[PDB]
């Protein structure tokens, strides 16, 4: 994967997680990031857009930012719903192409 | 879509083929509940069917 997004981790409800990831000057350094949440068993869809939009029906627990060549997603109020394989994604200048995380499983305990 | 800019910002969302059925009825329900808002709802739906292009790219 051409990100690095930072380990799987397990939380308690109502706890906070950050995600982050890390990429290179052709893609987050100059790209905006997109979260997508693949739910157990179910097709991705996405999460957020353009570093921190929230996607339509998407809950404002959900955050995002970007800073220099990392962007980091956190899950503010963790519920059992929330559970699930995030994916950091991002255009390429280098590739002129769309690159990805390998993801991070956010387990809920 | 009484006013020029509802008009113009319809017709884009309506022509941005990688939003799903939801998300493009919710930004056309947006601009006539709220018009003042067309143009961020517009930009808002702009930059969701560029990310749904990297959604469709994942799969």
């Amino acid at each position: 994967p051409v990100l690095t997004q930072s380990p799987s981790v397990s939380a308690a409800p109502r706890q906070r997680v950050t995600i982050s990831v890390s990429g290179s000057n052709s893609n987050i350094g100059s790209n905006t990031v997109n979260w997508i949440q693949q739910l157990p068993g179910r097709a991705p869809e996405l999460l957020m857009c353009d570093d921190d939009l929230l996607a339509p029906g998407v809950s404002d627990r959900f955050s995002g930012s970007r800073s220099g060549t990392s962007a980091s997603l956190t899950i503010s109020g963790l519920q059992s719903e929330d559970e699930a394989d995030y994916y950091a994604a991002t255009w390429d200048d280098s590739l002129n192409g769309w690159v990805f995380g390998g993801g991070t499983k956010v387990t809920v305990l | 879509m009484f006013n020029k800019d509802q008009q113009s910002a319809f017709y884009e969302i309506l022509n941005m083929p990688n939003l799903n059925e939801a998300q493009r009825n919710g930004f056309i329900q947006s601009l006539k509940d709220d018009p003042s808002q067309s143009t961020n709802v517009l930009g808002e739906a702009k930059k969701l069917n560029k990310c749904q292009a990297s959604l469709k790219s994942f799969q």
